[PDB]
């Protein structure tokens, strides 16, 4: 049903849904979460 | 509390441990969790609905 | 004939993630190559490794070598056929030619495959087909390899089926569901234990052991975990051969945190030096340490961070983040203060949101089966 | 000279049932619409949109539409031998020589049947004769020799206005066919007049159109020409949304089930460029899952990407990840970004999308979104670390996300008081926010609010049902 | 529309716009938003300054309306920033406790400015409040007490009778 | 309690109604006697909630 | 032509006796279930 204006008109993706509730998160950086041990 | 031997709440503010229970609503559980199985019974039968439109 | 090559889905591992040794793939991969006379450690390794000084002639007199024993399979596979035997000839070239796509590239895959993939006539003419694609596609990133050919083997082997190969089904499937993150599957198709002790498709049942903890510390419940580890102890050997695990699982089964970091990160060095977890450890790190802070906040409500500083060390604006977007990662159902310094545990389910659910799937299924209903007039 | 035949069968497939069968349906029946050929016939049309239509190539010129369109005579009972001469005059595209005859000569073709003979009564039939040959020519806008043409086409088109206006004289209920065919070709209308240029008293057209449609045949016509009208006031300035503001007439039995469906899609975005964000996101939310199908090829897509710019403008949106069609993917490589730079706070980030993106910005042309998009990223870090934190500090929030006084996380405070999420106030010495969350705020006799409208829908969805079982 | 260039026309949007932003309105801004966009972000001060502005009004600062008096006469845009400082004023008397502890002069004396007339004065004694001992509250209590009724029973219970009533006569 | 335990095996039906193609002779219709029962009983219920209400002023 | 539209028009209403038609059908039906 084209009637309307608009005739000018999980491989690694669905991870990334969980993965865009993550890419503002610790990438993975691994060894900050792991010397966050020993500064004290 | 983990192993469920004991009911109850903790402290560490005030120190003031209190026991209570109540988990089994069954009026609430067996059936909202059937209404979810009737769901999917319906979305089982959207198929006769996609079948009998197209 | 398939743990050297899953020692090749290791290495293109080792070529592919760790950058720390950036020739060792082509160091024991070259070794693995000139022997067994695999040609594909430089076909892949000519590919994806490096941009190879020489070692041009003293391995294409291999794949000379390599089209020596391809020819005298190509000439074994007319000057045998004339007995009449029903697919064994066929048999004799899906061996050697499934190893020689284990030598070489998706030519041996063509060649072998598709030609003894039609004809197919019995019980082992169809499993070794099976097995001998989910190994390829174990070994690179393919999805439709080892699970479609797992499919067929699920309508054309089983008929119902034997007692030990559709639970080596099982493994290879519980390897996708390690592979990718599906946490309770992976577990509850590794439950069985009692036939895989080791066959010619695991090279290291360890690593099988390594793959049961790395999921049933996730997925396992409780009374699930005693279940397990405790009420038996048949992955309790070959684990008390690894004392750390067993620790760290009764650990788990104990709330104790600073040993969690400890052996965590033991568990997620191997989780950037283990294959089939690079797409995937970042969930790992959180929803292990959000599986131990429920129960933590399970304790009791009146909590702080000092009494889980003691366990934390310094984890005062380390929770800021960490706990403040597990409150914003839509999980850990708590209230938390600064300088009052409230913690709330919470959640009974007789509440809201179970009396929610039925109307939030019928308002979409609702006006779907009720426009489905408005076809039906104009 | 063998694919012809294709079009002349379903060409005698089409106005079989148009032409005779629906004439029938018209003589006597309509009872509500029993002109179920009307619906065949736009089924039919939908099947010339898919295919190309009848003739615009066909390995051939010209051959059809100077054809079928003499003789139809609707007389004593042999003009199946007039149906005779439409089906054996295929001799001519396979054995003779083709000619070119149309876009050129149809001034008489059309009327031809009229000056046939005094044919028949109803309008159905004048609307075929005028559509059913010039919607096979509106599809090939190439503005050479091709497009004035579909412009004198709709010119006839608007003599069939004039001859839907006085004929039948009063409540013949053909309308049933002829808005069901003017919807679409209402909708062409608009297409070829602006190809070229804004459509200027063709507003007045549709204003009129609109009126004579108003009560005596209020019968798909008011929706569908409203919606003409909308995109009309949508693709041009926006004063006469005001219109709808104290004229709000827009209620049908809303018909064509997908009309109605991106009718709301457009007022949607009405209210989206008015002002608002709750009853805009429900009723783009409305039309979202009252998407019809897809099996038309990425056409919910671009307007999807348009439809959520206000779920968007929310701030509580994740990546929106699961409508993506992959040919999609290489326009939303901005948009992608777009909804990246809304899970993140950063301002350089805010305005480098901006900076890296303008210009399909600007394809959407809605700079609403960016005039409070920096306002929706304040909004979701004071929803996070409001609903995070019992008693925050509006320093430990400011100097979080760089505001660098006390005064100005005062007057957001204050504006998010105003705009009402959290209870949250100020320590007043010099700041220093003293607040709590809201658990133990109420469960029990409060659903049980809610709940007397979730049932009295259920018994309205009862009772609709029921009068959906009345229909057979 | 083919017309000379217009000489007012830059400031004569500004004019409509800022006695728009004076009287409150929330969708005529922006059909002035839709009906000349493009002259907006590149150039025209006397609408790019007021654009902005209103950014920066409902960003959270009524110190830029005095930064940006800095300079807006504007061929007499100051009767309509004298409105603006009147909905200044008057959205302090709304926004200044709305859900506040309490404030004391010299809150007063920033968010409003002129630091005492008798019209701050006024709205101690106009809003109905208590000009507490160099100190303020919007009352004893601030929200007048809320229990609603103490009795959500029974309005439900006639809900109830039309709600059987209307499951009633149906089937 | 009853009008739980006996509406699981009222969903028991339209797994059988889900026959993919057509594989059932006529509706074999276990629709009714939870309709009427719900119906009249929480009518019942409904209209106890007022009696006390009723009584009550 | 002034009221010369109404009674036709509420021939329009005559979908009545189609709903009524399966009404009266039902009547039938279970009327004759009854019956049985």
């Amino acid at each position: 049903m084209s009637e309307k204006k608009q005739p000018v008109d999980e491989d690694n993706w669905d991870d990334d849904n969980v993965e865009d509730d993550f890419s503002n998160q610790l990438r993975a950086e691994l060894e900050k979460h792991g010397y966050k041990m020993e500064t004290s | 509390i983990l192993d469920k031997k004991f009911h109850g709440i903790l402290d560490q503010g005030e120190g003031v441990l209190i026991i209570f229970d109540e988990p089994p609503v069954d009026k609430t559980y067996e059936a909202a969790l059937e209404t979810i199985q009737n769901m999917s019974k319906v979305v089982d039968s959207l198929y006769n609905k996609a079948k009998k439109l197209t | 004939p398939k743990n050297p090559d899953l020692r090749i889905a290791q290495l293109r591992f080792l070529l592919s993630l760790p950058e720390h040794r950036g020739d060792a793939a082509v160091r024991d991969e070259l070794m693995a190559a000139v022997r067994d006379n695999n040609m594909a450690p430089y076909y892949e390794a000519l590919c994806k490794s490096l941009d190879w000084q020489i070692d041009v002639d003293l391995l294409n007199k291999m794949k000379k070598a390599n089209e020596d024993e391809l020819k005298r399979l190509d000439e074994e596979l007319e000057d045998a056929e004339k007995n009449l035997g029903e697919s064994e000839i066929r048999d004799a070239m899906m061996a050697k030619a499934e190893y020689l796509c284990r030598i070489g590239d998706k030519e041996g895959a063509l060649t072998a495959f598709r030609k003894t993939y039609d004809k197919t006539v019995a019980l082992g003419h169809r499993l070794d087909i099976v097995f001998y694609l989910l190994r390829i596609g174990l070994f690179y990133m393919d999805n439709d390899l080892i699970t479609r050919n797992t499919e067929k083997a699920k309508s054309l082997i089983e008929e119902g089926g034997d007692w030990d190969r559709r639970n080596r089904l099982k493994v290879y499937q519980g390897l996708y569901c390690v592979a990718i993150r599906d946490f309770k599957q992976a577990a509850e198709l590794f439950l069985d234990t009692v036939s895989t002790f080791t066959s010619y498709e695991l090279m290291d049942y360890k690593t099988f052991v390594t793959y049961t903890v790395y999921v049933s510390m996730i997925a396992l419940e409780r009374p699930d975990l005693r279940e397990k580890v405790i009420k038996g102890a048949e992955i309790l050997e070959v684990l008390h051969s690894l004392p750390a695990v067993r620790q760290y699982l009764f650990s788990l089964y104990e709330c104790r945190y600073s040993v969690f970091f400890q052996s965590l990160a033991v568990v997620e060095q191997e989780m950037k030096k283990d294959w089939l977890f690079a797409p995937h450890y970042r969930y790992y790190v959180r929803e292990m340490r959000i599986h131990a802070y429920s129960q933590l906040l399970e304790s009791y409500r009146s909590l702080t961070l000092g009494y889980m500083a003691e366990a934390f060390g310094v984890g005062v604006e380390f929770i800021d983040q960490e706990l403040s977007r597990f409150i914003a990662a839509g999980r850990l159902h708590c209230k938390i203060d600064k300088v009052n310094e409230i913690v709330e545990t919470n959640r009974p389910d007789s509440k809201n949101w179970q009396y929610q659910e039925t109307i939030k799937k019928g308002d979409l299924l609702l006006n779907r089966v009720q426009k489905l209903s408005r076809v039906i007039n104009m | 000279p063998p694919p012809p035949p294709a079009p002349q069968d379903v060409e005698m497939k089409e106005e079989a049932a148009t032409g005779g069968g629906s004439t029938g349906e018209a003589d006597g029946k309509t009872a509500a619409a029993a002109a179920e050929h009307s619906q065949r016939e736009l089924d039919t049309v939908t099947l010339e949109d898919i295919k190309e239509h009848v003739k615009q190539l066909e390995k051939a010129v010209s051959g059809k539409e100077p054809r079928f369109v003499l003789r139809a005579l609707r007389m004593l009972p042999s003009t199946s031998r007039r149906l005779n001469h439409y089906v054996l005059y295929k001799a001519v595209q396979g054995f003779f020589t083709s000619n070119n005859a149309t876009r050129d000569f149809l001034l008489p073709f059309l009327e031809e049947p009229m000056d046939t003979e005094a044919d028949l009564q109803f309008r159905p039939r004048t609307g075929k004769a005028a559509s059913t040959p010039l919607l096979p020519e509106v599809e090939a806008y190439l503005q050479l020799l091709v497009v004035i043409f579909m412009m004198n086409s709709k010119r006839y088109k608007e003599a069939q206005k004039i001859s839907d206006d006085l004929m039948q004289k009063i409540s013949t209920q053909n309308r049933r066919a002829l808005d069901l065919v003017a919807a679409k070709c209402y909708y062409y209308h608009a297409r070829v007049y602006e190809f070229l240029d804004k459509l200027d008293v063709v507003r007045s057209f549709l204003h009129a159109r609109l009126r004579t449609a108003t009560l005596r045949h209020d019968a798909d016509g008011q929706a569908t020409l409203l919606n003409l009208l909308l995109r009309n006031y949508l693709h041009y300035s926006l004063y006469d949304q005001a219109e709808k503001l104290v004229s709000k007439s827009v209620f049908p039995e809303q018909a064509n089930n997908n009309e109605w469906a991106r009718y709301l899609y457009y007022t949607g975005r009405i209210k989206a460029i008015q002002l608002e964000y709750s009853e805009a996101r429900r009723t783009m939310t409305n039309a979202l899952r009252k998407a019809p199908q897809h099996t038309a090829v990425g056409f919910k897509q671009t307007v999807h990407k348009l439809l959520i710019v206000v779920e968007l403008l929310l701030g509580e949106i994740p990546d929106r990840l699961q409508f993506r069609q992959p040919s999609l993917k290489r326009s939303l490589m901005p948009y992608f970004l777009l909804t990246q730079a809304v899970r993140t706070g950063n301002l350089a980030k805010f305005n480098q999308v901006l900076d890296q993106f303008g210009e399909k910005f600007q394809a959407d042309g809605t700079y609403t979104l960016i005039i409070r998009l920096r306002h929706n990223v304040i909004k979701t870090g004071v929803r996070m670390i409001s609903l995070s934190y019992s008693r925050i500090s509006l320093a430990d929030i400011a100097q979080k996300l760089q505001l660098d006084s006390p005064e100005d996380a005062e007057f957001i405070v204050a504006k998010a008081i105003r705009d009402g999420v959290i209870e949250a106030s100020i320590n007043h010495e010099k700041g220093y926010v003293q607040s709590k969350e809201m658990i133990d705020i109420y469960s029990t006799r409060e659903p049980q609010l809610a709940f007397h409208q979730r049932i009295s829908f259920c018994l309205d969805i009862h009772n609709m049902s029921v009068k959906a079982m009345r229909f057979p | 529309e083919q017309l000379p260039e217009s000489a007012y026309m830059h400031q004569l949007l500004g004019l409509n716009l800022l006695f728009l932003l004076s009287q409150n309105r929330v969708a005529e801004f922006h059909t002035e938003l839709e009906r000349l966009p493009a002259k907006d972000i590149q150039t025209n001060v006397y609408i790019k300054h007021p654009v902005s502005l209103e950014q920066y009004l409902m960003e959270g600062s009524y110190n830029k309306v005095f930064l940006a008096k800095g300079n807006i006469p504007a061929e007499s845009y100051t009767f309509f920033i004298d409105i603006l400082l009147d909905t200044i004023r008057d959205e302090i008397a709304g926004c200044i406790e709305k859900a506040y502890e309490k404030i004391l002069f010299t809150e007063a004396t920033r968010i409003l400015f002129f630091n005492t007339p008798k019209k701050m004065t006024d709205y101690a004694k106009k809003r109905g409040w208590v000009l507490g001992p160099n100190n303020y509250y919007s009352f004893a209590s601030q929200q007048q007490k809320p229990e609603d009724t103490t009795i959500p029973s029974t309005e439900l219970a006639k809900q109830v009778i039309e709600y059987a009533r209307q499951l009633e006569m149906i089937v | 309690n009853y009008n739980k335990a006996v509406e699981e095996e009222d969903k028991m039906t339209p797994e059988q109604l889900a026959i993919k193609n057509v594989g059932k002779q006529d509706p074999k219709r276990h629709l009714e006697e939870h309709v009427d029962v719900l119906m009249t009983s929480n009518i019942v219920q409904c209209l106890a909630a007022m009696l006390d209400t009723v009584v009550f002023k | 032509y002034l009221s010369k539209i109404e009674e036709l028009q509420l021939i329009v209403n005559d979908k009545s006796q189609n709903l009524r038609r399966l009404q009266a059908q039902r009547n039938e039906l279970n009327a004759k279930v009854r019956l049985l």
